[PDB]
């Protein structure tokens, strides 16, 4: 396998995540890795 | 040069407290089905030490097996996993989950796990031919059509650009093809696989994935520290990113004061590297002891959520606080970075899948470019 991603909290506020991540349980299959997972706003 | 098994053995019957834990947490494991058999419910469930030491020891020269191809319908969980499934059972336990708190168990397990390590990298097998760690695959299941296609249908599942064979999807060595298992050299080498060129393409975005994973919390705002042990698993940014014995991390833990923690769970039929997630300088970089089979007491029998037939599966929460694991922090403040600030990334292990290998391009002072191959998870200690 598990891992975690973290960031500041000024940095979150610029970030708009996308949402099978920010609301996990949402998500039916994996992420694939290289792919997006949060933009600059 | 002893056998890790038996400086284990040694460990628990030489220390009262141990030799107690060592029959209690299987004691405490119910007689009554299920429980009479392992999670997987192929085999009956260990009941003594001894068997579980005799066990272990028979597993330094074994790779896992792929269960599934003569039993499609048994559980799934621990596929790659033969020590979490004897100890599953144990490990939800009372005295189980004492017994794999302790330091020095952990310390042994950690070098028993690291002995299988060396197996599992070792294209002989042990001394069975220049192609015995191939052979070893094959024997076990893993060239099957139910293993090769679980393996492309996962890797399918993440993307549009769906492809219809595994040599499209991973790297392998020469002429490999199903039938030789891909010419994969030893298990280690098929576990840490790369992605084939363009299949897994780097994303315009300041951030992208770092894992082939599924997502499993975003929390926002979290604390310095924090009560992990209760329910819910709140993030303890202080226990995470061991500033408990490293004082030079306890800048960036205050760093990630009301900063958010995304969590994020790789299958053992996963891609299992890792790629750098944002473009920025190494500025702190770890590796910390821990634990192997540790669960929450919520995933344990009697538990609100437990017994967890595949632990520590429904603690991956709690675990980040305590399992062998990684920290890397990034500064994204540079030249070509996105000046998002300090990006923290913690691989944690699971089980015998807890080998945290960071590879040199990310030493600190070095910088990496977003999806960068930079480590990998390796089954060990
Ligand atoms: N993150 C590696 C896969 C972990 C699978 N679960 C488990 N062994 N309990």
């Amino acid at each position: 396998x598990t891992h975690c991603l973290i960031f500041q909290r000024d940095a979150v506020k610029k970030l708009q995540f996308i949402p099978k991540a920010q609301y996990p349980e949402i998500a039916t299959t994996n992420l694939a890795v290289n792919s997006e997972l949060a933009k600059l706003t | 040069v002893e056998n890790p098994v038996e400086t284990f053995r040694k460990l628990i019957e030489n220390d009262s407290t141990l030799y107690m834990l060592a029959h209690s947490m299987f004691d405490e494991v119910p007689e009554k089905a299920p429980y009479d058999r392992d999670p997987t419910t192929l085999k009956k469930q260990v009941r003594n030490y001894k068997t579980m030491l005799y066990l272990f020891n028979t597993l330094l020269t074994e790779v896992p097996e792929y269960f599934l191809r003569d039993n499609p319908n048994v559980p799934s969980g621990l596929i790659g996993f033969p020590f979490n499934i004897i100890v599953d059972w144990p490990m939800g336990t009372p005295s189980g989950r004492q017994f794999f708190l302790d330091t020095r168990v952990n310390k042994c397990l950690k070098d028993i796990l690291n002995k299988w390590n060396e197996f599992l990298k070792d294209p002989t097998a042990q001394g069975n031919g220049n192609k015995g760690g191939n052979q070893a695959l094959i024997d076990a299941g893993w060239s099957s059509d139910a293993a090769v296609e679980q393996l492309v249908n996962k890797a399918n599942e993440s993307t549009t650009d769906k492809k219809k064979t595994f040599s499209e999807i991973f790297q392998h060595p020469a002429n490999g093809t199903q039938e030789n298992f891909f010419n994969y050299a030893c298990w280690d080498n098929f576990f840490t696989r790369r992605f084939k060129d363009g299949v897994r393409p780097v994303a315009d975005a300041a951030v992208v994935n770092a894992c082939e994973s599924f997502p499993l919390s975003f929390d926002t705002d979290v604390s310095r520290r924090n009560t992990f042990w209760l329910k819910g698993t709140p993030y303890s940014l202080h226990d995470m990113l061991g500033a408990t014995q490293d004082e030079r991390v306890a800048s960036y833990v205050d760093g990630f004061v009301g900063g958010s923690v995304y969590q994020a769970f790789l299958s053992a039929d996963s891609y299992h590297c890792w790629n750098a997630p944002v473009t920025g300088k190494v500025v702190y970089r770890s590796l910390i002891d821990g634990t192997y089979f540790a669960e929450t007491a919520a995933a344990g029998f009697g538990g609100s959520n437990g017994p967890d037939p595949a632990g520590p599966d429904v603690s991956q929460r709690y675990i980040t606080h305590i399992a062998a694991r990684g920290v890397l922090i990034v500064d994204t403040n540079v030249t070509g970075g996105a000046k998002i600030g300090l990006v923290g990334f913690v691989p944690v292990g699971m089980s015998e899948v807890s080998t945290c290998d960071w590879f040199d391009n990310t030493e600190e002072g070095k910088t990496i470019s977003k999806g960068d191959v930079i480590g990998a998870f390796h089954s060990g200690g």
